[PDB]
């Protein structure tokens, strides 16, 4: 269902020009404007927040998606442990774009946030396994990229919402 | 953000039946229900003495809906002329996966024992009644505690008032008490 | 009382779709008496 | 034959309702 | 009910804005519209009728269970004296505001 | 219908016999049977019928700041009457049909 997202493995010029190149080809496949979302990330010493769509904020450090409230019941749990267990460190980048849907599915690419960050793309599926055939559409988009590694052998199935600890690892990349 | 009001109490066991009855019929549509809780208190301390609201008191019936905990505690000053008052908030969480984090992070219970009852939609409030049942491990107050639920922003507060109104209802054999 | 006359309207709405699957019935009893005309 | 079967099929028709009409005459229990 | 139960699934925009909806005039405003479609369809029928009497005939069935808005309706050539020529029998559901 | 009947039967017994039995001895000049239940039903009765009367009237007291006590107050009850109205014109159109029917054989 919910499938990784993959590093910027395109990296030849600008960032902000690679990202432009990636929608202009994405518009060349032919698409519409779905709107615009973004991905936070607040470490904590190790809590990771998040927050993807939309109206749910998200933050473990190493669980199966805990979260499903918004980000005012959890901003009030790190307020009320100003001392106890805030260990808010440097901000930790947090990426944002635009999302168009070329037909029945929906893509989506990122930004940096200080600069010298990385801009990768996520994309997502509609099944229930199943990663060979998805693999063709990004075959379509860019060469040999998307590992994946989801969390397999579990269908604690589907991982539903579970692709965020998968968007930590993009976040491992610095 | 927000904050909780309360003027809860307590009843006789045969006085229930004549009273739950008049409760009805006093801000509620129709339809009176009932739900059966299931009491997961936790416990997040150990440096200095003062615990969080880890009352994570949620319902064992049908599957689907989510268990989670509120917070409550630490009462604040202010209330002049009014009843119990404390900025509050709330947080819902998956299922199950609330438990596993609590554990992960080095939590322990609090309590094991579960008080069903019954609730009644008041307009901008809500009341609530439940009874201890005395449970072993694998399973006690003998009074069904009943309570007058309300959670705002901030605002002005004026409703506490009609809460107070409420009181007149509660006439017989109910009154309103703080806790120390 | 309420309840009562829910049954009161229950009953009768199955009978309603009673009649409706007597009506269907009848209704496909005809339609290929439809078909027979050659007109 | 055609004719004769197509009036007997609209009798037939006809005494169905009659009879789902009259026994469901006084549906209502009381008032 | 539902907007406590959206937490537990990240459902979309679409999904958030489902959660609510109109009401008034405008389920009318489609509803009656819909029945006269119907109509529309109803001429089709007698229409039949005039569009072949010598030429093949057009047989009728119409569903058993109608919901509130859409429905469909089963419709087959069915040439006359034979059965073994049901090679076209064409299946069509019924739309509000727009065509069948 | 358990506090309806009781003030049935307190109302049955408010005018009881009682009131109309303090004129019977006083007529009795001639003769003095058990003409003793005259006395024993002079304020007895009265004092028991003010003590059921007095606990009748200490009963819920649900009337205390608004409308409490209701009970029908509600659903499609209404509905139903607009079901029992869609019988009575499928009837009707059914009827309308069997004429038809007739007309056309």
């Amino acid at each position: 269902v919910t499938c990784v997202s993959q590093m910027p493995v395109a990296e030849g010029k600008s960032l902000q020009q690679t990202v432009e190149l990636l929608t202009k080809k994405l518009e060349m496949l032919g698409a519409e404007k779905q709107g615009t979302f973004c991905v936070d990330c607040e470490t904590y010493h190790g809590k990771l927040m998040y927050v993807m769509h939309y109206p749910l904020s998200c933050f473990a450090l190493f669980e199966n998606g805990p979260c499903l409230i918004a980000d005012t019941n959890f901003d009030v749990l790190m307020v009320k442990l100003k001392g106890f267990f805030q260990s808010a460190k440097a901000s930790k980048i947090e990426t944002r774009g635009t999302r168009y849907q070329y037909c029945d599915f929906l893509v989506k690419v990122g930004t940096v946030t200080m600069g010298p960050s990385a801009r990768g793309i996520s994309v997502e599926v509609e099944y229930g396994d199943c990663w060979s055939l998805l693999l063709e559409f990004l075959q379509s988009f860019l060469g040999s990229h998307a590992p994946g590694a989801p969390t397999v052998f579990g269908n604690a199935v589907y991982g539903p919402a579970d692709t965020m600890i998968q968007y930590m690892e993009l976040f491992n990349k610095i | 953000n927000m904050m909780e009001y309360l003027l809860q109490g307590s009843v006789l066991d045969h006085s229930l039946e004549s009273l739950i009855h008049r409760l009805r019929g006093l801000c509620d549509n129709m339809e009176p229900e009932t739900f059966l809780d299931h009491e997961m208190v936790f416990l997040l301390k150990g440096q200095q003495a003062s615990p969080f609201v880890l009352r994570a008191r949620r319902s064992m019936d049908r599957a689907g809906a989510p268990w989670h905990l509120r917070y409550l505690g630490q009462p604040e000053m202010g209330d002049k002329n009014r009843h119990a008052l404390v900025r509050n908030c709330v947080d819902i969480a998956t299922s199950e996966n609330l438990t596993d984090f609590l554990m992960e992070m080095g939590f322990r219970m609090d309590h094991e024992f579960v008080a069903k009852g019954h609730l009644f939609r008041k307009g901008i409030m809500k009341v609530v009644v439940y009874k201890i049942f005395r449970i072993l491990v694998p399973g006690l107050s003998l009074s069904y505690l009943v309570e007058l639920s309300v959670v705002a922003p901030a605002g002005q507060d004026m409703v506490s008032d009609d809460m107070r109104n409420f009181a007149e209802q509660l006439k017989p054999l109910v009154h309103l008490e703080k806790i120390d | 009382r309420n309840q009562q006359l829910r049954a009161l309207q229950e009953e009768c709405d199955r009978k309603l779709i009673t009649l409706r699957d007597e009506v269907s019935i009848d209704l496909y009893e005809l339609e290929e008496e439809y078909y027979s005309s050659s007109s | 034959s055609e004719l004769q079967r197509k009036d007997a099929l609209v009798q037939k028709h006809l005494t169905k309702l009659r009879h789902w009409q009259q026994v469901l005459e006084d549906i209502n229990v009381q008032h | 009910k539902r907007m406590r139960l959206s937490g537990p699934q990240a459902f979309d925009k679409n999904e958030i804005n489902s959660i609510q909806s109109t009401e008034g005039l405008l389920e009318k405003i489609i509803k009656q519209a819909k029945h006269i479609f119907l109509r529309s369809r109803t001429a089709a029928t007698i229409d039949s009728l005039a569009s072949r009497i010598e030429d093949p005939q057009i047989q009728a069935h119409w569903s058993n269970i109608n919901d509130v808005y859409e429905s469909s309706v089963k419709v087959l050539i069915t040439s006359q004296g034979y059965e073994q020529i049901c090679k076209s029998i064409q299946l069509q559901l019924n739309i509000g505001v727009e065509q069948v | 219908n358990e506090r309806l009947r009781a003030l049935e039967d307190i109302e049955r017994e408010i005018g009881a016999i009682l009131q109309n039995a303090g004129t019977a001895i006083l007529e009795l000049s001639k003769e003095k049977r058990l003409l003793d239940r005259q006395a024993a039903a002079f304020t007895t009765s009265v004092q028991h019928v003010e003590a059921e009367l007095s606990a009748q009237i200490r009963y819920l007291t649900q009337v205390a700041t608004g409308q409490p006590h209701e009970g029908s107050s509600y659903s499609s009850r209404k509905d139903c009457q607009m079901a029992l109205k869609r019988v009575d014109y499928a009837r009707l159109k059914i009827s309308d049909v069997a004429r038809t029917c007739e007309q056309m054989l």
